Parts: C-alpha cells; structure tokens; sequence
C-alpha cells in the first residue's frame, strides 16, 4: 500500500535526473491496476495537474 | 537473435492470453494497416481525445 504526503512534491517539484517528474514513468502504467497509492492534495492546488498536461485526469481519481 | 526486452514484449502477453478479446473499431484498425503497407510513409499516430481507447 503506497502514501503520498503531496503529489505536488512529484510532479509539481521533482527533476527528471532527481527521480519522478512529470516526464517519467507511471503515466502509461496507472492505466492497469498494478500499483497501489494514496495521494493527498488541495483542490486548487490540484487544479494544476488539470492544467499540466490534462492526462493524470483520468488516471486518479 | 535480438533479446528484444529492451522495451517490453507486446506479443507473447496476449499470447499468455492476458489481454484477450477487444471490442474494434474496424475502421479504426484497417486505417493503421493501409498506413502500414507504404512504401513512403510508415508510421501512423494514434491522435486522440485523452479519454478513449489508444492503446
Ligand atoms: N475499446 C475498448 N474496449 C474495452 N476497454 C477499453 C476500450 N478502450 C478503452 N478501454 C479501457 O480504457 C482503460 C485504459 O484507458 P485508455 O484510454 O484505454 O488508455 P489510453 O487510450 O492509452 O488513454 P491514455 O493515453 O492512457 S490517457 C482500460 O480500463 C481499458 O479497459
């Protein structure tokens, strides 16, 4: 079972060389239900992620 | 000869019968192959509206 404090401190902050960024991987794997997480953000906050790229929209929930 | 699994096999899951059985857009897939028999161009992208079926 995984926990996130803040994806913002994954894909908001993080560099590619650093480990995940929003150029890394699990985008094409949270499509199967293989890995487990629970993430935490703020709804305005998290109304960037909308704004990013608009593809973790329908990977999360 | 090559060891192939320099990215990830995509032939010998379905043949593990893992992702079996998907509903087709026929029209859909046939616009892949005519793009596919070229002797110009050769590679077709899936463009699409994030939420429907690419993969
Ligand atoms: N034609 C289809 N038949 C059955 N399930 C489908 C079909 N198209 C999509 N799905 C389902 O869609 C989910 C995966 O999302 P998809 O949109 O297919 O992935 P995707 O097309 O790559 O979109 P992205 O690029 O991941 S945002 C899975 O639960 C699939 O079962």
């Amino acid at each position: 079972i995984l926990f996130v404090d803040e994806i913002h401190l994954l894909l908001g902050a993080g560099k590619a060389e650093g480990g995940t960024d929003a150029a890394n991987l699990l985008k094409p794997v949270l499509s199967k239900g293989e890995i487990k997480l629970i993430g935490a953000t703020t709804i305005a906050e998290y109304r960037k992620f909308i704004e990013s790229c608009s593809a973790f929209e329908r990977r999360f929930e | 000869l090559y060891i192939e699994q320099f990215g990830s096999n995509m032939n010998e899951k379905v043949r593990n019968g893992k992702l079996q059985g998907i509903y087709g857009r026929d029209e859909e897939i046939r616009a892949i192959i005519e793009s596919l028999l070229r002797y110009n161009k050769n590679s077709p992208v899936l463009v699409g509206n994030p939420g429907t079926g690419k993969t």
